Protein backbone atom coordinates (compact mmCIF):
# COMPACT_ATOMS: atom_id res chain seq x y z
CA UNK A 1 0.00 0.00 0.00
CA UNK A 2 2.34 2.62 1.34
CA UNK A 3 5.01 -0.12 0.67
CA UNK A 4 3.70 -0.26 -2.91
CA UNK A 5 3.96 3.33 -3.77
CA UNK A 6 7.21 3.16 -2.45
CA UNK A 7 8.45 0.70 -4.79
CA UNK A 8 6.83 2.61 -7.22
CA UNK A 9 9.45 5.70 -6.14
CA UNK A 10 12.37 3.64 -6.37
CA UNK A 11 11.46 2.77 -9.91
CA UNK A 12 10.72 6.12 -11.19
CA UNK A 13 13.98 7.31 -9.59
CA UNK A 14 15.67 4.28 -11.39
CA UNK A 15 14.34 4.65 -14.51
CA UNK A 16 15.39 8.76 -14.64
CA UNK A 17 18.45 7.66 -13.41
CA UNK A 18 19.04 5.51 -16.47
CA UNK A 19 17.61 8.54 -18.65
CA UNK A 20 20.26 11.22 -17.17
CA UNK A 21 23.64 8.97 -17.02
CA UNK A 22 24.95 7.45 -19.65
CA UNK A 23 27.60 5.57 -18.25
CA UNK A 24 25.84 3.39 -15.03
CA UNK A 25 27.53 1.82 -12.36
CA UNK A 26 26.18 -1.90 -14.10
CA UNK A 27 27.89 -0.78 -17.51
CA UNK A 28 31.38 0.58 -15.84
CA UNK A 29 31.43 -2.56 -13.63
CA UNK A 30 31.34 -4.54 -16.60
CA UNK A 31 34.67 -2.58 -18.31
CA UNK A 32 36.37 -2.81 -15.25
CA UNK A 33 35.88 -6.68 -14.74
CA UNK A 34 36.28 -6.74 -18.70
CA UNK A 35 32.97 -8.57 -19.31
CA UNK A 36 31.85 -6.16 -22.19
CA UNK A 37 32.28 -6.58 -25.81
CA UNK A 38 32.65 -2.94 -26.28
CA UNK A 39 36.45 -1.95 -27.09
CA UNK A 40 38.49 -2.18 -24.19
CA UNK A 41 40.02 1.04 -22.21
CA UNK A 42 42.93 3.13 -23.08
CA UNK A 43 45.09 2.75 -20.26
CA UNK A 44 46.66 5.65 -18.93
CA UNK A 45 50.17 4.54 -16.35
CA UNK A 46 52.78 6.52 -17.05
CA UNK A 47 53.99 10.15 -18.61
CA UNK A 48 54.49 7.66 -21.57
CA UNK A 49 51.17 6.28 -22.16
CA UNK A 50 49.75 9.47 -21.40
CA UNK A 51 51.07 11.12 -24.35
CA UNK A 52 50.10 8.31 -26.78
CA UNK A 53 46.40 8.51 -25.20
CA UNK A 54 45.98 12.04 -24.33
CA UNK A 55 44.00 13.31 -27.53
CA UNK A 56 42.25 9.82 -28.06
CA UNK A 57 40.49 9.93 -24.59
CA UNK A 58 40.33 13.91 -24.92
CA UNK A 59 46.42 22.22 -27.97
CA UNK A 60 47.94 23.95 -24.94
CA UNK A 61 51.02 23.92 -22.74
CA UNK A 62 50.18 23.47 -19.86
CA UNK A 63 52.60 20.91 -17.29
CA UNK A 64 50.97 17.46 -17.30
CA UNK A 65 50.08 17.54 -13.82
CA UNK A 66 47.52 20.92 -14.63
CA UNK A 67 46.00 19.18 -17.63
CA UNK A 68 45.23 16.27 -15.43
CA UNK A 69 43.32 18.08 -12.67
CA UNK A 70 41.80 20.70 -15.08
CA UNK A 71 40.15 17.46 -17.25
CA UNK A 72 39.00 16.06 -14.31
CA UNK A 73 37.58 20.15 -13.52
CA UNK A 74 35.27 19.42 -17.02
CA UNK A 75 34.34 16.24 -16.08
CA UNK A 76 32.72 17.64 -13.15
CA UNK A 77 30.92 19.56 -14.86
CA UNK A 78 29.34 17.35 -16.95
CA UNK A 79 28.54 15.22 -13.94
CA UNK A 80 27.10 18.55 -12.68
CA UNK A 81 24.94 18.86 -15.64
CA UNK A 82 23.39 15.45 -15.04
CA UNK A 83 23.39 15.72 -11.97
CA UNK A 84 20.88 18.98 -12.53
CA UNK A 85 18.79 16.79 -15.19
CA UNK A 86 18.43 14.09 -12.56
CA UNK A 87 16.89 15.97 -9.46
CA UNK A 88 14.65 17.63 -11.71
CA UNK A 89 12.78 14.29 -11.85
CA UNK A 90 12.53 13.90 -8.37
CA UNK A 91 8.94 13.90 -7.19
CA UNK A 92 8.45 17.66 -5.83
CA UNK A 93 12.10 19.21 -6.48
CA UNK A 94 10.79 21.25 -9.68
CA UNK A 95 8.20 22.61 -7.50
CA UNK A 96 10.31 23.83 -4.46
CA UNK A 97 10.99 27.95 -4.96
CA UNK A 98 14.03 27.89 -7.38
CA UNK A 99 16.48 29.66 -5.36
CA UNK A 100 16.42 26.59 -2.96
CA UNK A 101 16.79 24.21 -6.26
CA UNK A 102 19.87 26.09 -6.93
CA UNK A 103 21.17 25.63 -3.34
CA UNK A 104 20.63 21.96 -3.05
CA UNK A 105 22.34 21.38 -5.90
CA UNK A 106 25.07 24.13 -5.29
CA UNK A 107 25.76 22.47 -1.60
CA UNK A 108 24.61 18.68 -3.34
CA UNK A 109 26.51 18.08 -6.23
CA UNK A 110 30.03 17.70 -5.22
CA UNK A 111 28.90 14.72 -2.88
CA UNK A 112 26.94 13.06 -5.62
CA UNK A 113 30.20 13.51 -7.80
CA UNK A 114 31.60 11.54 -5.52
CA UNK A 115 29.20 8.95 -5.06
CA UNK A 116 29.21 8.30 -8.91
CA UNK A 117 32.63 8.41 -9.38
CA UNK A 118 33.24 5.60 -6.85
CA UNK A 119 30.99 3.41 -9.59
CA UNK A 120 33.99 3.63 -11.98
CA UNK A 121 36.92 3.71 -9.45
CA UNK A 122 38.53 0.05 -8.03
CA UNK A 123 41.69 0.02 -5.96
CA UNK A 124 43.46 0.31 -9.17
CA UNK A 125 42.47 2.79 -10.80
CA UNK A 126 39.79 5.19 -12.68
CA UNK A 127 37.43 5.03 -15.69
CA UNK A 128 37.86 8.14 -17.48
CA UNK A 129 36.22 9.73 -20.61
CA UNK A 130 32.82 7.87 -20.61
CA UNK A 131 34.66 4.80 -20.24
CA UNK A 132 37.31 4.99 -23.20
CA UNK A 133 39.91 5.70 -20.94
CA UNK A 134 41.40 3.97 -17.55
CA UNK A 135 44.06 5.91 -15.41
CA UNK A 136 45.86 4.42 -12.86
CA UNK A 137 45.48 5.13 -8.79
CA UNK A 138 49.85 4.76 -8.91
CA UNK A 139 50.26 7.16 -11.92
CA UNK A 140 47.54 9.89 -10.49
CA UNK A 141 49.67 9.50 -7.26
CA UNK A 142 53.36 10.55 -9.05
CA UNK A 143 51.77 13.32 -9.79
CA UNK A 144 54.05 16.59 -8.29
CA UNK A 145 53.36 17.21 -4.75
CA UNK A 146 49.99 19.77 -4.84
CA UNK A 147 48.49 17.61 -7.31
CA UNK A 148 49.91 13.90 -6.24
CA UNK A 149 47.13 13.53 -3.17
CA UNK A 150 44.39 14.77 -4.83
CA UNK A 151 42.42 12.32 -5.81
CA UNK A 152 43.84 9.76 -3.36
CA UNK A 153 41.14 10.45 -1.25
CA UNK A 154 38.23 10.24 -3.16
CA UNK A 155 40.19 6.21 -4.09
CA UNK A 156 40.00 5.16 0.12
CA UNK A 157 36.38 6.68 0.10
CA UNK A 158 35.26 4.98 -3.58
CA UNK A 159 36.94 1.61 -1.92
CA UNK A 160 35.09 1.44 1.37
CA UNK A 161 32.36 2.79 -0.53
CA UNK A 162 31.60 -0.39 -2.99
CA UNK A 163 32.60 -2.99 0.06
CA UNK A 164 28.33 -2.48 0.58
CA UNK A 165 27.90 -3.94 -2.94
CA UNK A 166 25.25 -1.13 -3.99
CA UNK A 167 23.49 -1.40 -7.48
CA UNK A 168 22.07 1.35 -9.75
CA UNK A 169 18.50 1.07 -8.09
CA UNK A 170 19.81 1.31 -4.56
CA UNK A 171 22.57 4.40 -6.04
CA UNK A 172 19.14 6.19 -7.41
CA UNK A 173 17.18 6.58 -4.18
CA UNK A 174 20.41 7.33 -1.92
CA UNK A 175 21.40 10.23 -4.38
CA UNK A 176 18.03 11.51 -4.03
CA UNK A 177 18.08 11.43 -0.48
CA UNK A 178 21.44 13.45 -0.40
CA UNK A 179 19.94 16.42 -2.80
CA UNK A 180 16.94 16.45 -0.56
CA UNK A 181 18.87 17.61 2.49
CA UNK A 182 16.86 20.24 4.54
CA UNK A 183 20.05 21.50 6.47
CA UNK A 184 22.02 23.26 3.38
CA UNK A 185 22.86 27.06 4.38
CA UNK A 186 20.53 29.56 3.27
CA UNK A 187 17.18 27.50 2.24
CA UNK A 188 14.11 29.44 2.50
CA UNK A 189 11.27 26.93 2.97
CA UNK A 190 12.62 23.76 4.45
CA UNK A 191 9.61 21.95 5.50
CA UNK A 192 8.69 20.94 2.11
CA UNK A 193 12.00 19.61 1.09
CA UNK A 194 12.59 17.88 4.38
CA UNK A 195 8.75 15.95 3.50
CA UNK A 196 10.13 15.22 0.52
CA UNK A 197 13.21 13.80 1.99
CA UNK A 198 11.25 11.83 4.50
CA UNK A 199 9.45 10.05 1.65
CA UNK A 200 13.05 9.01 0.23
CA UNK A 201 14.60 7.95 2.97
CA UNK A 202 11.46 5.19 3.52
CA UNK A 203 11.99 4.23 -0.06
CA UNK A 204 15.48 3.46 0.42
CA UNK A 205 15.13 1.54 3.81
CA UNK A 206 12.56 -0.53 1.77
CA UNK A 207 14.53 -0.78 -0.66
CA UNK A 208 17.83 -1.90 1.45
CA UNK A 209 16.16 -4.33 3.22
CA UNK A 210 14.38 -6.30 -0.36
CA UNK A 211 17.64 -5.86 -2.25
CA UNK A 212 20.24 -6.73 0.10
CA UNK A 213 18.51 -8.62 2.58
CA UNK A 214 21.39 -10.17 4.48
CA UNK A 215 23.67 -6.60 4.57
CA UNK A 216 22.77 -5.87 8.07
CA UNK A 217 21.95 -2.49 9.39
CA UNK A 218 23.05 -1.25 5.66
CA UNK A 219 20.70 1.85 5.92
CA UNK A 220 22.63 3.01 8.96
CA UNK A 221 25.77 2.62 7.10
CA UNK A 222 24.52 4.61 4.30
CA UNK A 223 23.45 7.17 6.54
CA UNK A 224 26.96 7.48 7.96
CA UNK A 225 28.28 7.65 4.53
CA UNK A 226 26.09 10.78 3.67
CA UNK A 227 28.17 12.74 6.91
CA UNK A 228 31.74 10.78 5.13
CA UNK A 229 30.68 12.68 2.29
CA UNK A 230 30.36 15.95 3.96
CA UNK A 231 33.83 15.79 5.51
CA UNK A 232 35.52 14.39 2.13
CA UNK A 233 33.90 17.42 0.49
CA UNK A 234 35.11 19.72 3.15
CA UNK A 235 39.07 18.13 2.81
CA UNK A 236 38.69 19.04 -0.91
CA UNK A 237 37.93 22.84 -0.90
CA UNK A 238 40.58 23.06 1.56
CA UNK A 239 42.80 21.60 -1.12
CA UNK A 240 41.69 23.73 -3.45
CA UNK A 241 42.15 26.68 -1.96
CA UNK A 242 45.95 25.69 -1.36
CA UNK A 243 45.98 25.22 -4.99
CA UNK A 244 45.19 28.21 -5.59
CA UNK A 245 47.04 30.12 -2.87
CA UNK A 246 50.27 28.39 -4.53
CA UNK A 247 49.39 27.62 -8.54
CA UNK A 248 49.32 30.41 -11.05
CA UNK A 249 47.22 31.19 -13.78
CA UNK A 250 44.69 28.30 -13.47
CA UNK A 251 41.22 28.75 -15.16
CA UNK A 252 37.84 27.57 -13.59
CA UNK A 253 35.33 26.58 -15.12
CA UNK A 254 32.36 29.24 -14.84
CA UNK A 255 29.70 26.45 -13.64
CA UNK A 256 32.02 25.60 -11.22
CA UNK A 257 32.74 29.14 -9.89
CA UNK A 258 29.18 29.24 -8.68
CA UNK A 259 29.36 26.27 -7.14
CA UNK A 260 32.12 26.71 -5.17
CA UNK A 261 31.29 30.90 -4.21
CA UNK A 262 31.02 30.88 -0.27
CA UNK B 1 23.52 35.87 -12.73
CA UNK B 2 23.13 31.94 -11.70
CA UNK B 3 24.26 29.24 -14.38
CA UNK B 4 22.54 26.29 -11.86
CA UNK B 5 18.98 28.48 -12.36
CA UNK B 6 19.69 28.40 -15.68
CA UNK B 7 20.63 24.99 -16.33
CA UNK B 8 17.40 24.50 -13.85
CA UNK B 9 14.85 25.98 -16.32
CA UNK B 10 16.08 24.34 -19.31
CA UNK B 11 13.40 21.72 -20.15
Amino acid sequence: PESADLRALAKHLYDSYIKSFPLTKAKARAILTGKTTDKSPFVIYDMNSLMMGEDKIKEQSKEVAIRIFQGCQFRSVEAVQEITEYAKSIPGFVNLDLNDQVTLLKYGVHEIIYTMLASLMNKDGVLISEGQGFMTREFLKSLRKPFGDFMEPKFEFAVKFNALELDDSDLAIFIAVIILSGDRPGLLNVKPIEDIQDNLLQALELQLKLNHPESSQLFAKLLQKMTDLRQIVTEHVQLLQVIKKTETDMSLHPLLQEIYKD
Amino acid sequence: PSLLKKLLLAP
